[PDB]
RNA sequence: UAUCUGGUUGAUCCUGCCAGUAGUCAUAUGCUUGUCUCAAAGAUUAAGCCAUGCAUGUCUAAGUAUAAGCAAUUUAUACAGUGAAACUGCGAAUGGCUCAUUAAAUCAGUUAUCGUUUAUUUGAUAGUUCCUUUACUACAUGGUAUAACUGUGGUAAUUCUAGA
RNA sequence: AUUCAUAAUAACUUUUCGAAUCGCAUGGCCUUGUGCUGGCGAUGGUUCAUUCAAAUUUCUGCCCUAUCAACUUUCGAUGGUAGGAUAGUGGCCUACCAUGGUUUCAACGGGUAACGGGGAAUAAGGGUUCGAUUCCGGAGAGGGAGCCUGAGAAACGGCUACCACAUCCAAGGAAGGCAGCAGGCGCGCAAAUUACCCAAUCCUAAUUCAGGGAGGUAGUGACAAUAAAUAACGAUACAGGGCCCAUUCGGGUCUUGUAAUUGGAAUGAGUACAAUGUAAAUACCUUAACGAGGAACAAUUGGAGGGCAAGUCUGGUGCCAGCAGCCGCGGUAAUUCCAGCUCCAAUAGCGUAUAUUAAAGUUGUUGCAGUUAAAAAGCUCGUAGUUGAACUUUGGGCCCGGUUGGCC
RNA sequence: AGGACUUUUACUUUGAAAAAAUUAGAGUGUUCAAAGCAGGCGUAUUGCUCGAAUAUAUUAGCAUGGAAUAAUAGAAUAGGAC
RNA sequence: GACGGAAGGUUGGUGGAGUGAUUUGUCUGAUAACGCCCUUUGUACACACCGCCCGUCGCUAGUACCGAUUGAAUGGCUUAGUGAGGCCUCAGGAUCUGCUUAGAGAUCUCAGAGCGGAGAAUUUGGACAAACUUGGUCAUUUAGAGGAACUAAAAGUCGUAACAAGGUUUCCGUAGGUGAACCUGCGGAAGGAUCAU
């Protein structure tokens, strides 16, 4: 209707922000940013709902406007800034560090990380082309272009990004024998290393994946994003380890064993 | 709840072409009584008033949309903000004291306006047509919640909106408060708080410079109305009210009064005028707010309109809500008092004829009348009245406890017994309530009408009449004036009529004497000449002109200087179409 | 406008309103347990109905099915914690059987009578609806409740109001002060 | 919670309706009306008409402020405390409202743009313009106006505006 | 998959960009001059990607109607050529050339009390009806048409004209739109206050400090729902079971009901100190001080022939008035009318209309009927449509080997 | 990496792709319940802590086994497979 | 059962025959039975031929349709003619503002002229296109002179056409006639009073 939509209601926003139906009509529309609208998570949502630091929007703004907190080690003062997958949220509150990584149920958990891990992040290369004056370049899932890459780095691979500098510290190739995370959709927040790839002419390369318990499954390659070598993940994984328990194991562990 | 009624005439409301469906499909026509009377003919469809039940069935299936549907005024125990007891006046809506703009409040006389103003002020509190218990504010708030006044009234409860009103009547304010010292001087200083400069601006722009050394009691009601407004104005307060400010005052001095009222309005303050106006309400208010009903029975206030539009609807009648119809000799005497030189010229005071006076307030028209009756004077010579003298007072705030009927026994009802007082008023607006009921509780035009009777009441011919337009409007004024003229022309009398109103003078007038001179200095009464030249003399000095409203014959004062105004100044004529 | 607060009615009226068998039998329950209306009975039979149809839907599928197991165990365990179904028949086929009488037994109106102290069930209801009695620290004022098995032994009079302790009341205030003590001037 | 029951015959069994029966986030309407929680509410005739008021404006350490403003600069005869007004830049295309038209059109799921625009965020990004880079005009960084403003008015009038 | 990314030549430009911008702390240097360098930002800045999207677009599906069987082709119909036009492909539009495209597997027309979905009502299963309405998408802000400005509009709380309504008026002109909030009139069987407030949830801005009837908060609210007070306990007089220790002739817990006979006990509804609640209040939740024993603080709404539960009780009326969804009641004994007594249903909620779902296996695919009850077309041919014989590798083993249950 | 061709379908298991709200439904202290997604737990003195599942989602489009049922064919002028 | 202007001359018990109504027993003149009257058939009657019921005619109320009106109003579509308004262009140049040979006395208008730039009205021709005017065209509710029907009838007026061989067996199709049921030809059927020489 005659241009961009600036407002956004509750309900229209995704289920994995854990937005309660009541206590408001509207939701925070994520601002135009690196990540997409539906996949990403606003900073306000990360603060008041998850971490429980702020109560109101006021308080959130008052926290953000005094610098302190920063995504990618950069000021980032806007309220509804889209913090997406695999982002370092550096805070000065008792030297606390946070990595956004997916959970069992496809949400963003409060997963703390070490001060050494805060240095670097990862990124799935979406295209690699020549820019102006024949200079090749890559582009990650979060738009962080890197000039003068290694010729080994082709499409669908992962890059380790240094944050402090826009550089390629490492790269990992796309095949079996590597630890392989999976985002997007039904099998969102799982790990199973790849068994084998499938070509399919005319788009959509369904990859076959096999977790630690050998409960194999298939997902689409656009939502697949690797991580590291077998038994050597370059990022510290959360509780659950990208396995996904059935409802039986849930009723055994999460409402029987854990009780006092 | 209401009386729905049909209305007919239109642009090519064609009965000849249509095959008259109105007649053909009306329920009242098809059960005996002819409500809608029509044929294949040259005229319009005629439809009755009294018969029409309402329905609106003819409206839907008339082939042209000629016939509309209206709703007539009637009480239905709806709303009711206050009554007194029973077989008495009631009122339904008091409303939005809308701020930042002056609020006009218009109606035919004895309709509730004053009572509503009092209610708004919080002096005479409402009762919802019931006999309430000790301070029941709660209940009344609950009744008029869901609306603006909830806030207003609650504020009033904790006096965070201080009250002030200009009273209806003028003669009561000097008599009630017997001050230690008179003049403008000290009594104004005790009243005012605001500042030193604003008061200077007020008294200066009020063009008085007269009554700075003089006691209030001596002051004529006009210079006195002026004081009343001044005392209301300077008083430091949140709310502001002016209950009929522009009565018996000069045409020039009305406009600047209005523009001093205007002074108070802007910065988050509420103002509420009442007025029976010509077209000087153009400047008084921004939001005109008409009230309708029956005099001294029920009154309903319509939601506010724009001033222009509102005045224009008051004339025709119908509105977006309802429909209120609407439409021998004397010598040159030299008279003095203390701070005045009231001279008079010789004149021809003819038999079986009227005589018209005009002038600025303080031109000496009024004391003349007193001296003619009996008060003081003369030091050299006079002419005693041949006929028995008949007198009209201006300062009317009387006190005859008991009832008006008792006071009517001091006159007589059995003279020229054929209508007289009934021809003044009896069928449309009614006099039953006015003939009963106390005079203490009676309102302006009705109280004034009390004095209009005290004139053609005692046996007398030679008549002294100054300011009958006091507390009356276009409805009550014109017919009353016509009746007065019919009286004194038919049965052979002589009367010295004195008006501030233009229509009440010019529709009567023939011989016109003109007062001239500055207040609290001089006064010269010029001889009776033609109606045109005399009126020019009256208005050349005042420096204001009129415009006859072409459709309805109605006066509209000009805006000090303008394109038409200057033509009138250069030509001379201030009255078209005799 | 925001999202709606959802709602759905708990009572479910019978098909045939005038029937000699149903009206006589159902009113006995109402007289025994002390139920004010037939609405309460219908509510209880509606909850029971939902449980029944759920059980039927579980049973149409095969044994050793992920859907049938989990849901069965939770349904059964819900019916156990409230105390309607005892420990002997924890089989899922037995929840289809059941009856309305057990449900009304498990209501807090009559569990006060089944404990004792309140003499009559009607008296117990009165006690409950007049702010007396409590599950533990938490006070309860509603006849219908469903006591959750563990809660049974903790049911007693509340700290506020008499029997438990605190002040006497209104009538006793008037007898002690306005009548007994007020005789002496 | 996979249910029927009275009505045609003198009595029967049928076809076959009629009426009963329960529900309704489908409405109205009658009577009655104490409490708690929760709540749709000018759609249906009429996307028929509307008094009047209000609903989109906008400032930081950081674009322009000799307001002939306020309180004073106590580092300021360059302003360099605060700051109405106006200029500039953004916003006003989001929202909220209603459903009249509209039948392969909208629409849903589902692809595609290797037929494209994309303000703004987000990340990268033009050392080669005095094309006589031999004097060429200043690059210690230059010109054209013009609102607010002071004052003179026009019109009956509108958030009308004229000169100087 | 490319005439792609990209590069390199021959070119043109009527000229895109390459900061003449602004603020904080003020240093580090040099043969020492208002000299050379200098950090932390903000806002601009062309291209490329990214984001927000936008625009077109593939396939597949939609309510009734043949008393709507041929439509589209004129000044666009289907296709091709070449241009113009667009951010763009493209009959989108030009000039030329060709004669196509749709269709009874139902086009084209007509109707729709038709915005489309997500859904709702009902439910054995299958279905049938509704979806203006809290979310997504579309369209329009009286009717049409055109356009400025911006990245974005064909915008309407922007403009422009004409049409229809309609306002101020000095007649000279000037200003209009609520299908935003709250209201007023109309039409109505039918619907609420011209209330408070940005504290929430968001949004906009040069932006933590402003603004926002976006929204939220009260009121009006029997549209719908949830819980759920409308009275419990004894004593005395009645027809009783008869129980506790069983020392069968000791006195009263439980009582089944009927009794204005009576004695205390517990409360709310309601009034309100205070506090909480809240932007600020009203409520709620609390709780001092108060507030049950009868016209008290009283509950009704429909029925009482059958269907359908409850009356052959009492008086009036006398096929009259009336009841009656249906059958039928009423002509002087009415178990149906009018009242009253008593009883039954549901019970702060019931009745009455109209629409609709189920029952209706009275639309039937699951699942109807067609000898005589309505229904088999006079009979045959025959195109579409529907359906259409069988037959084209089973068996045998050899191991490997997971899942069931019991001795192990 | 591949080039070359395997008559095509319908049918059907599995898988993704499958906006929330609603629908059925797991835990929970709205005092029960309609609801809501809260809540439990400490020496309740500077803390600990599970969870917001799961399925439903016809048709249409994809990838995926399977070869039964139902169609569809290469070769009788053999310009026919090796 | 009752009736016929059709043909011939009492009741349970138990048991069968039937889903029953009921029948058989309680019968041709032996044996599903054991211990005016009748039978069979026809029947639209079942207060039972005085039975039902069909129509011409009079009478209250409605209901559609037809329709005098060369009704009237409102809509979409359109022949022909006219077409504002912005937008795009061919022109136009009120005015403002730079440069310069050149005017004036040692970033000075005083003469003008050229070289330009910005540029309001007005303006030729285009595409867009709201409207307006004429012929209509179809559709829609909407009027309502009077017609021709149909119903709803509290039990009228003339008839018997059907239900018994309804006293002319009954209908179908058509043709003709008739005030009225209908009647009369032709061919067919029997849901005929004949399942048979
Ligand atoms: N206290 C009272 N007792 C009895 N009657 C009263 C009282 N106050 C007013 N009235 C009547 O109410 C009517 C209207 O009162 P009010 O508002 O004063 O008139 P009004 O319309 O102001 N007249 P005016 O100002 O002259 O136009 C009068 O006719 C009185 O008769
Ligand atoms: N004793 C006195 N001393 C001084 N002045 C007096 C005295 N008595 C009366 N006056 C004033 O002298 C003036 C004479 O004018 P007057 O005739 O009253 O004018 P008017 O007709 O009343 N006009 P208006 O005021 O419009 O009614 C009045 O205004 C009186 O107030
Ligand atoms: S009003 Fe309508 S109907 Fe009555 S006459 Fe005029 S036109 Fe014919
Ligand atoms: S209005 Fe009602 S009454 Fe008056 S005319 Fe039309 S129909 Fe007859
Ligand atoms: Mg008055």
């Amino acid at each position: 209707a005659r241009g961009p939509k600036k407002h956004l209601k509750r309900l229209a926003a995704p289920h994995h922000w854990l937005l309660d139906k009541l206590s408001g009509c509207y939701a925070p529309r994520p601002s135009a940013g690196p990540h997409k609208l539906r996949e990403s998570l606003p900073l306000i949502v990360f603060l008041r709902n998850r971490l429980k630091y702020a109560l109101n929007g006021r308080e959130v703004k008052a926290i953000l406007m005094q610098r302190h907190v920063k995504v990618d080690g950069k000021v980032r003062t806007d309220t509804t800034y889209p913090a997406g997958f695999m982002d370092v949220i550096t805070l000065d509150a008792t030297n606390e560090n946070f990595r956004l990584v997916y959970d069992v149920k496809g949400r963003f958990a409060v997963h703390r990380i070490t001060d050494e891990e805060a240095s670097y992040k990862l990124g799935k290369v979406k295209k690699v082309q020549l820019g102006k004056k024949g200079v090749p370049y890559v582009v990650t899932h979060d738009g962080r272009t890197i000039r003068y890459p290694d010729p080994n780095i082709k499409v669908n691979d992962t890059v380790k990004i240094d944050l402090a500098s826009g550089k390629i510290t490492d790269f990992i190739k796309f095949d079996a024998g590597k630890l392989v995370y999976v985002t997007g959709g039904r099998n969102l927040g799982r790990i199973g290393t790849i068994v084998h790839k499938e070509r399919h002419d005319g788009g959509f390369d369904l990859v076959h994946i096999k977790d630690s318990l050998d409960n194999t499954f298939v997902t689409r390659l656009n939502n697949v994003f690797v991580i590291g070598e077998q038994g050597k993940p370059y990022i510290s994984l959360p509780k659950g380890k990208g396995i996904k328990l059935s409802i039986a194991e849930e009723r055994d562990r999460r409402r029987a064993q854990q009780g006092l | 709840k209401n009386s729905r009624i049909a209305i007919v005439s239109a642009d090519k409301c064609k009965p000849k072409k249509c095959r008259q469906e109105c007649k053909r499909s009306c329920p009242v026509v098809k059960t005996g009584k002819l409500c809608i009377e029509v044929t294949p003919t040259s005229k319009i469809a005629f439809i009755s008033e009294i018969l029409c039940i309402g329905c609106g069935i003819c409206v839907k299936k008339c082939p042209f949309d000629a016939i509309q549907i209206i709703n007539l005024p009637t009480n239905l125990e709806a709303h009711v903000t206050h009554r007194y007891s029973a077989n008495s006046f009631k009122l339904h809506r008091l409303p939005t004291p809308r701020p930042g703009q002056v609020l006009g409040l218009v109606g035919t006389n004895g309709i509730g306006k004053s009572t509503a103003l009092k209610i708004l002020a919080g002096k005479q509190k409402p009762n919802l047509g019931r006999f309430d218990d000790p301070p029941e504010w709660q209940e009344i708030i609950k009744y008029f919640r869901g609306s603006e006044l909830q806030n207003y009234f609650t504020k009033m409860l904790e006096d965070d909106i201080k009250a002030i009103i200009k009273p209806q009547y003028v003669d009561n304010i000097p008599r009630a408060i017997k001050g230690p010292v008179q003049k403008v001087g000290e009594l104004l200083k005790l009243r005012m708080e605001k500042s030193p400069e604003d008061v200077k601006r007020y008294i200066k722009i009020l063009q008085l410079e007269n009554v700075l050394k003089r006691d209030i009691e001596k002051l004529s009601g006009g210079e006195l109305q002026r004081f009343a407004i001044g005392m209301s104005c300077v008083q430091e307060a949140d709310v502001y009210m002016f209950d009929e400010p522009s009565s018996y005052l000069d045409v020039k001095q009305r406009l600047n009064a209005a523009q001093i009222i205007r002074s108070l309005l802007a910065p988050t303050k509420y103002v509420i005028c009442v007025e029976h106006d010509l077209s000087v309400l153009d400047y008084l208010s921004d939001f005109v707010c008409i009230i309708y009903g029956v005099p001294s029975v029920y009154g309903v206030v319509t939601l506010p309109a724009s001033v222009r539009e509102g005045i224009n609807i008051f004339l025709d009648g119908h509105i977006p809500a309802e429909n209120l119809r609407f439409r021998f000799s004397y010598p040159s005497l030299k008279k003095t008092q203390g701070d005045f030189v009231l001279n008079v010229e010789e004149g021809e005071f003819s038999d079986s004829e009227i005589l018209v006076m005009m002038g600025e307030n303080g031109t000496g028209k009024t004391t003349l009348i007193k001296l003619l009756a009996g008060a003081l004077k003369p030091d050299e010579g006079q002419d005693i009245p041949k006929l028995n003298v008949s007198m009209k007072p201006q300062k009317i705030a009387p006190k005859f406890p008991g009832t008006v009927r008792q006071l009517f026994f001091k006159k007589i009802r059995g003279q020229f017994l054929n209508p007289q007082f009934q021809t003044d008023v009896v069928k449309p607006l009614r006099i039953d309530d006015i003939i009963d009921q106390e005079v203490q509780h009676l309102s302006g035009g009705e109280l004034q009408r009390v004095a209009i009777v005290l004139a053609l009441g005692i046996p007398a011919d030679i008549y002294l009449i100054d300011e009958p337009s006091a507390y009356l409007d276009s409805e009550q004024r014109i017919i009353c004036s016509k009746v007065i003229r019919r009286f004194i022309l038919h049965n052979k009398k002589t009367a010295f009529i004195v008006e501030h109103d233009f229509i009440m003078a010019t529709y009567l007038a023939d011989k016109v004497i003109v007062f001239e001179g500055i207040p609290s200095k001089n006064a010269h009464a010029r001889a009776p000449e033609s109606l045109l030249t005399g009126c020019n003399r009256f208005l050349k000095n005042l420096n204001v002109t009129f415009r006859r409203d072409p459709n309805s014959f109605r006066p509209r004062i000009n805006k000090l200087d303008s394109q038409m105004d200057k033509e009138q100044k250069s030509s001379g004529n201030y009255f078209f179409l005799d | 406008p925001r999202a709606p607060r959802t709602y759905s009615k708990t009572y479910s009226t019978p098909k045939r309103p005038y029937e000699s068998s149903r009206l006589d039998a159902e009113l006995k329950l109402a007289g025994e347990f002390g139920l004010k209306n037939k609405k309460e009975i219908y509510r209880i039979s509606f909850q029971l109905s939902k449980i029944r149809r759920a059980a039927r839907d579980l049973l149409t599928r095969d044994e050793k099915d992920p859907k049938r197991l989990f849901e069965g165990n939770a349904l059964i365990r819900r019916l156990v914690r409230v105390g309607v179904l005892s420990e002997d028949k924890k089989k899922l086929d037995y929840v289809l059987a059941l009856k309305v009488e057990d449900f009304l037994e498990r209501r807090l109106q009559t569990q006060v009578y089944k404990l004792g102290l309140a003499k009559s069930v009607h008296h117990a209801r009165v006690l409950i609806t007049q702010r007396h009695i409590a599950v533990g620290k938490q006070i309860v004022n509603i006849p219908s409740f469903m006591v959750r098995l563990d809660s049974e032994k903790h049911i007693d009079f509340a700290p506020t109001s008499p029997f438990g302790g605190a002040r006497p009341g209104r009538v006793a205030r008037r007898n002690a002060a306005r009548k007994a003590e007020a005789s002496g001037e």
